[PDB]
């Protein structure tokens, strides 16, 4: 469940 | 400039553990982003192996999870891949890549790992000697294992008219490839044509002149 | 896992004309945060993949250009509005919405163009190679289109089977032609037994088959 694009960066995506 | 650079190509025996590193420059691995491994087996498409985040969190392809380990070595700004119990099915080009919300914007150059018990063997390099007008000449790079070999001409000075063909596996189980270039007959001439051949797996460099025979 | 199915498998397109590639996903690739992590890459011959589009329709360049991405849910399209020689390679869609991230099988894009007949060259084996008891004879077919080409080796009028191998370059990103290399391998003993070595080439270029040859020993 790690490894997705949504998890890739420190700040949340908008 | 963000740049990613995988370790070098070569052999791993079946049942052993494939081991690769990616060294990152122009950016710290712990600043942000996720640091991916992706492979492409010969003539097939791209498979995601897994990643490690800026914060050390790892994610794995469920199909590969029990054989895969990924880590970071922040002291060298590197991240690594180990893939255990390999077979021929794990022979592939392995890529490292940086992922963000906005894509895999940066990739390493790709490193071919061949899974075989066979021995490393370095190439021999033979000239291909040179309407109206334009002559052709080249080098034959023979009897090497595993891939890849790289070829340049006149130390990268000559790139126009160069064709470096895909290698073929000969009946011996060793590779053979040719590299050619078309040039003006008249230069044939005042001008030295030399092929630069590099085989990293065996640490071999050879330069051969492609001269017109007498 | 999410299967990404690309259609078609390959495309031939005349320079300046548009192309369209479809990517369908076996399940939605809308993520819980609302975003759709659908991306397109191009992998040019012998290179790493390069990102073209992210989040469905955002261009990597950041500016209006020939690549356009559209779609939603399970159905996506890449359009290339005016294909150029340089665009040739394999295109992949990719989803990073659900673990594991998965790519499509790829769509190979080639440039449709007019016939070009090959230039043919033959190369005898080097004296250096001969020292070692094997002889390679090489025939080069240069800069031709389409890819389909037939190369026959003849040694003293005998067609050779099962002792040659050939390789073809990828479509050149400039002129959109192919090149082809063929190697005949003999023992030195067999090479020295014979006289006339020829490669005979047939191609849509050529209302007559082109033969290049040499006689072992003339200099």
């Amino acid at each position: 469940l790690a490894g997705g694009s949504a998890q890739s960066q420190r700040a949340p995506d908008r | 400039q963000v740049q990613l650079q995988e370790s070098g190509p070569g052999l791993v025996k079946p049942s052993e553990t494939l081991s690769l590193t990616c060294t990152v420059s122009g950016y710290s691995i712990t600043s942000d982003y996720a640091w991916n491994w992706i492979r492409q087996p010969p003539g097939k498409g791209l498979e995601w192996i897994g990643s490690i985040s800026y914060s050390g969190i790892t994610g794995y392809n469920p199909s590969l999870k029990s054989r895969v380990t990924i880590s970071r070595d922040t002291s060298k700004n590197q991240f690594s891949l180990k893939l255990s119990s390999v077979t021929a099915a794990d022979t592939a080009v392995y890529y490292c890549a940086r992922m963000g919300y906005d894509g895999l914007a940066y990739w390493g150059q790709g490193t071919l790992v061949t899974v075989s018990s066979a021995s490393t063997k370095g190439p021999s390099v033979f000239p291909l000697a040179p309407s109206g007008g334009t002559a052709a000449l080249g080098c034959l790079v023979k009897d090497y294992f595993p891939e890849p070999v790289t070829v340049s001409w006149n130390s990268g000075a000559l790139t126009s008219g160069v064709h470096t063909f895909p290698a073929v596996l000969q009946s011996s189980g060793l590779y053979s490839l040719s590299s050619v270039v078309t040039v003006p007959s008249s230069s044939l001439g005042t001008q030295t044509y030399i092929c630069n051949v590099n085989h990293k797996p065996s640490n071999t460099k050879v330069d051969k002149k492609a001269e017109p025979k007498s | 896992d999410i299967v990404m199915t690309q259609t078609p498998l390959s495309l031939s397109v005349t320079p300046g004309q548009p192309a369209s590639i479809s990517c369908r996903s076996s399940q939605s690739i809308v993520h819980s945060n609302g975003n759709t992590y659908l991306e397109w890459y191009l992998q040019k011959p012998g290179q790493s993949p390069q990102l073209l589009i992210y989040k469905v329709s955002n261009r990597f360049s950041g500016v209006p250009d020939r690549f356009s991405g559209s779609g939603s849910g399970t159905d996506f399209t890449l359009k290339i509005s005016r294909v150029e020689a340089e665009d040739v390679g394999v295109y992949y869609c990719f989803q990073g919405s659900h673990v594991p991230p998965t790519f499509g099988g790829g769509t190979k894009v080639e440039i449709k163009r007019t016939v070009a007949a090959p230039s043919v060259f033959i190369f005898p084996p080097s004296d250096e190679q001969l020292k070692s008891g094997t002889a390679s004879v090489v025939c080069l077919l240069n800069n031709f289109y389409p890819r389909e080409a037939k190369v026959q080796w003849k040694v003293d009028n005998a067609l050779q089977s099962g002792n040659s191998q050939e390789s073809v370059t990828e479509q050149d990103s400039k002129d959109s032609t192919y090149s082809l290399s063929s190697t005949l391998t003999l023992s030195k003993a067999d090479y020295e037994k014979h006289k006339v070595y020829a490669c005979e080439v047939t191609h849509q270029g050529l209302s007559s088959p082109v033969t290049k040859s040499f006689n072992r020993g003339e200099c």
